[PDB]
């Protein structure tokens, strides 16, 4: 179910802590939103288990390895060994994962957060032997806080108008608040919510009772559609996305005819896949 | 003199899976690793009355006992009361190796793990003990 | 949370014929039985993040799986919100198979000794010996299980296919014609169900919504519709008691036409009430 998905892996022990890479040498790193902490799960039916892959970029077959006997965990090539495979056993109601060596399955990932490195114990009630496995784009993405630019102009941006005009145009970056976006997954709904900083609870919405017509409103209403969207990565790139309803998935954010002046509407529109509705979404310098 | 069933002196340390591999440190574990003929395969054992219990030193590394850490694996340390061994004597030179004292309220006990009787790059682990027949609990201590 | 207050029944990934069974203090491995004594309450403490597991005993209401330490002995004992009656739910993904860990003690899990028919608690090994299939005890006790579908109004008729050739599904008195039985099939990816006739390979129970209300069966040879497919809900108070609605639209349940029990009366879809004439006995024949 989760073979050849590409994930972060982080520390239930410290969250900002994430599996990072480097030259076959494993250790535990902030957020890099990169390569270097991500990793691709490779299934093996008959052992029911996962090989845990770096995509690194320079070498492309290392794989987290425990390096029997020792307590030491890295990343080695991989020749399919039984010390490079691994049991992915997610404690269920913690939304926490397990992850035990198929080599001695007594063994499970130990973060040792003051050394920055992984080691291996037996089972235990701790959550330094819990992890957070997480798709790699919701994990880049959720408390990012960003800007929005539409990939036919990049140094203008989606902005709200301001705290009392909660109408969205797109304007010329000049780092505003209104300009700024904080992205909110919901693991609920599997859609994401995008918070505008110059408010407290304003988050991007289809204003389905008037149309093609977005604006912000307030999020504090338990169930929704038009509050969420579905953000999905164009492929080749490495920040550019779509960005599509979950009311209705057909329907995408939309720069107003493709037009790149000052006050351009954005709506959402029919998905065509053009242009006009490929986002940058983009930190603030 | 003798006061017990396992008399002092130095040992070569098996598992039962095995009569070719010989306990040794690998960097902070300890495995069951190829006849070196050398003093790291060669363990002191010594009986220590007051508590009816056994030190075993490694001859290499004479101030180091076979002991635990807190995370499940057996270790060479420093003497505390985590290196005393209390064995149960199963056959003619095979014994389960029990912690003297109770862990996590239970017997534990020195634990090789296997793949269909290969324990190759294994770590000697500490694990819950039930009774005399797990095979992953058996190990020969023979006079060398 | 979401396996809180859920009951279930657990089975042996290593021999899947054999259930946790539970009496007097006794659990041991038995076939299915399709009755509370293989049903289990899991309940969610969210400040250990484990599960005690909780026999649906009539008689005896307050034992839970239980571990006897020090020994490597299962029992089920007066809950008592002990820490060696609390259980740790790993799911191994992938292989849709949970180990059961000791709260109490990590390092020792759940083992089904498929010969003595009981269960210990071991050590880890890559065994299905240590695997468990947790699973909806309406799944369980429904899925792969050939029936006889009765409407409350008169349980001596039946819900059945007319023959090879009419595929129509009407009403009519048990004559253990395999005509006149389902098997039912549940299907994971659309978490719904299917009914099979058996006198039949392929031909499904099917709301033919390009005709109002009419259901008949059809082949199971059409890949995505999902007008061949039910949700099945238990009426409470019941054993055997359901109502179906339509995976296309849950709105529409199966209904016998005006609560009539007479021979040939229609058996169709129509806007859910939940009146007798929209409840149906899933029953073993005789
Ligand atoms: C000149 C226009 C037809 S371009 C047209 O405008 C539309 C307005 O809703 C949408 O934005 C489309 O994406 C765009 O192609
Ligand atoms: C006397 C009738 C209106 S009762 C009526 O008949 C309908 C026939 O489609 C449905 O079966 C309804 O469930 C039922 O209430």
């Amino acid at each position: 179910s989760l073979n050849d998905k590409i994930v972060t892996i982080s520390c239930k022990a410290d969250t900002n802590l994430f599996f990072y890479q480097v030259a076959g040498n494993v250790s535990l790193f902030q957020q890099t939103r990169n390569y270097l902490e991500r990793w691709r799960l490779i299934y093996d039916s008959n052992k029911a288990a996962y090989k845990i892959k770096s995509m690194d970029i320079h070498n492309t077959n290392l794989v987290l390895t425990w390096n029997a006997p020792t307590h030491n965990i890295s990343t080695q090539q991989d020749s399919n060994a039984d010390n490079q495979y691994w049991l992915l056993l997610k404690d269920i109601g913690n939304n926490s994962f397990i992850i035990a060596s198929y080599k001695n399955p007594n063994l499970v990932l130990y973060a040792d957060t003051v050394a920055r490195n992984l080691k291996l114990s037996t089972l235990n009630n701790s959550n330094y032997i819990k992890f957070i496995i997480e798709d790699y784009i919701i994990s880049d993405l959720n408390n990012f806080t960003c800007k929005i630019s539409p990939i036919l102009d990049l140094n203008k941006v989606v902005q709200q108008v301001d705290v009392t005009n909660l109408n969205v145009n797109l304007y010329t970056w000049d780092y505003g608040r209104n300009q700024k976006w904080t992205i909110r997954y919901n693991e609920e709904k599997a859609a994401y919510q995008f918070f505008n900083t110059i408010l407290s609870n304003g988050v991007l919405t289809w204003i389905f009772s008037n149309g093609n017509t977005v604006r912000v409103s307030s999020s504090n209403d338990q169930n929704n559609d038009a509050q969420y969207w579905l953000i999905n990565p164009v492929s080749d790139t490495d920040e550019t996305y779509t960005i599509t309803n979950l009311r209705d998935t057909t329907k995408a954010l939309d720069l107003y005819g493709g037009q790149t002046a000052n006050g351009t509407a954005i709506q959402v529109f029919n998905y065509h896949g053009d242009d006009n509705q490929k986002w940058n979404i983009r930190n603030p310098p | 003199v003798e006061r017990t069933f396992l008399p002092n002196g130095n040992y070569n340390i098996k598992s039962i899976f095995s009569g070719s591999l010989y306990l040794n440190p690998v960097s902070k574990s300890l495995t069951f690793s190829n006849e070196s003929s050398a003093n790291n395969q060669k363990w002191n054992v010594e009986y220590m009355a007051e508590n009816r219990c056994f030190k075993i030193s490694n001859v290499a590394e004479p101030n180091k006992y076979l002991s635990y850490d807190n995370f499940g694996f057996i270790s060479l340390d420093s003497l505390s009361n985590r290196c005393y061994w209390f064995p149960i004597k199963i056959a003619v030179n095979t014994y389960i190796m029990l912690s003297l004292n109770k862990v996590n309220e239970l017997d534990y006990a020195w634990d090789i793990y296997d793949t269909n009787e290969n324990i190759l790059s294994q770590p000697l682990l500490l694990l819950p003990n039930f009774d005399i027949y797990n095979s992953n609990q058996m190990f020969k201590l023979e006079k060398i």
